């Protein structure tokens, strides 16, 4: 009994009844993965000018994004390191007002690609969180000094420069 | 929900006018016959008997055959 | 056989049961179904051996469950000293320090 | 309820720091270990894995083995 | 929750993209390739396939033999 | 035999039973129902030797 | 304990006593010899031995 519907859940991802459109699928999974993260960052977002996008055209024909400054055209991604302007998908212009651009991808079934825009997306809201006073708040600092303590939450979390400066000044802060 | 009768995992409509398998980054998709994609990838165009399990008759359902979850 | 009278036994394996505890009226049960040779190449494979002959200058055999360090489930074992092997596997004391 | 991974019957934490068990006035009680109770009353200090439901991959629990519900 | 096609414990984008097993205290868990983390303690970094319970078609599954919860 | 002493042994097939693990128990059990020979054509037709 | 004071033949009883190593025996009462003869065999005391 319970074993045909078992059957029925195995195969419930695998098959689609209704398709007709290769790149309507995408925008399915944008939408469905912008859901996840909860309303109140959005609205967090929203009331500071925060405007998300959801393009096909490639962030280097996009006429929004052709003419910028060029320390802005190679920030830090998830890892720390640069990309070229060339391969990237998201983007968050902030020059009068922050402006998230993603570009639609099969996120459903790509998790890497999928955390690029969760970390442009905490880019963007991220300064509101921590400087409530246009100074950083203490809470955060003493989180700062109790993950600096550890190893495994220091090579996880911190770059690398912070890493090596944040002995360097030995926990000056 | 969506009628299978033969109970093989596999809706009717797909059965009686066409469908196909393909794998998109490492996981396996069922899906019906569109004429201007598929086409042109080479993938190759089922059909099947929406009444029976296995439309030769052998003990190998239609979604085992074409899926490769099958004696190898 | 008759000129040279030489004839002896090997012994190449033993089938055995084992008798657990059967938790609701506290008996213990012998399942026919498990034997000791699903058993014994797992403590054979994850415990180190100490063959000692102090008592009565006879060979006796324990097993005591130490670390293999590349294998995740065995790294969660405690660990072992050699010290602490032999005062819980035979019954060594240090009754002065010693 | 107290995290058990191995279904052993005794919870991690005091498998990973060390527990002992002792009767009290017929009842066997099983306890974490305290340096100023257990040790001038000659209790044995035991560690075990919490994630192997018998850490010597024998077929006797750790429960079993330290508390007496054993074969005899 | 998060997808597990093939049943077998692992998530499908961590066999798809890179996992492996770290131990922190005395419990192990299964966590993403993490190269900055991962990479200083010499850990292996797997792959699999997302849709069969076992990769290589022996009867062992992908969790197993990754967590030594395997025959010895 | 006598004669020329030519006698060899073929082997045509094994039999043999698979030991799975038991998730409730840690214990590692053997199943009678599932031999090797159910697994192994299926290794030697998906792998590369 | 074995015991032949009835026609002179050996009668074996058995009489659950406590194990002072092992927590599951430290449960059973406290078992003393006269009262192992008294419960196993048939001693009695009528007036006081
Ligand atoms: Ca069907
Ligand atoms: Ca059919
Ligand atoms: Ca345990
Ligand atoms: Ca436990
Ligand atoms: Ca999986
Ligand atoms: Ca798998």
């Amino acid at each position: 009994k319970t074993e045909k519907e078992k059957f029925k859940d195995s195969i419930n991802n695998l098959v689609k009844t209704e398709f007709t459109n290769e790149t309507l699928d995408k925008i399915q999974q944008t939408q469905d993965l912008l859901k996840k993260i909860p309303k109140d960052v959005l609205e967090i977002y929203s009331e500071l000018g925060g405007e998300i996008y959801f393009t096909d055209i490639d962030l280097v024909e996009h006429k929004e994004l052709q003419d910028l400054s060029e320390e802005e055209k190679n920030s830090m991604n998830s890892r720390g390191e640069k990309v070229p302007f060339a391969s990237r998908f998201v983007f968050e212009k902030k020059r009068e007002t922050p402006k998230l651009i993603i570009n639609i991808k099969d996120y459903a079934i790509n998790s890497e690609q999928s955390k690029e825009v969760y970390y442009e997306i905490g880019k963007g809201i991220s300064l509101d969180i921590i400087s409530k006073d246009k100074s950083l708040d203490p809470e955060f600092l003493n989180l700062i000094k109790s993950l600096s303590d550890d190893s495994d939450s220091s090579d996880l979390l911190f770059s690398q420069k912070f890493k090596e400066k944040l002995e360097l000044n030995n926990k000056s802060i | 929900t969506v009628p299978d009768r033969d109970n093989d995992g596999i809706p009717d409509s797909l059965e009686v006018e066409g469908y196909t398998v393909d794998v998109k980054n490492k996981r396996t998709f069922l899906s019906p016959w569109i004429s201007n994609i598929h086409e042109k990838k080479g993938l190759t165009k089922y059909k099947s008997s929406p009444e029976k399990w296995s439309t030769a008759s052998d003990p190998y359902s239609d979604f085992e055959k074409v899926t490769g979850r099958i004696d190898k | 056989l008759e000129k040279t009278k030489q004839l002896r036994l090997d012994t190449d394996q033993v089938y055995g049961n084992i008798a657990t505890y059967n938790f609701e009226n506290g008996r213990v049960r012998v399942d026919t179904g498990s034997n000791w040779s699903e058993v014994l190449p797992q403590i054979q494979e994850t415990t180190a051996r100490i063959i000692f002959n102090g008592k009565d200058l006879n060979l006796v055999e324990r097993r005591i469950a130490a670390v293999n360090p590349s294998d995740p489930l065995e790294t969660t074992k405690p660990d072992m000293t050699l010290k602490e092997a032999l005062k819980i596997a035979f019954g060594f004391n240090e009754p002065n320090g010693n």
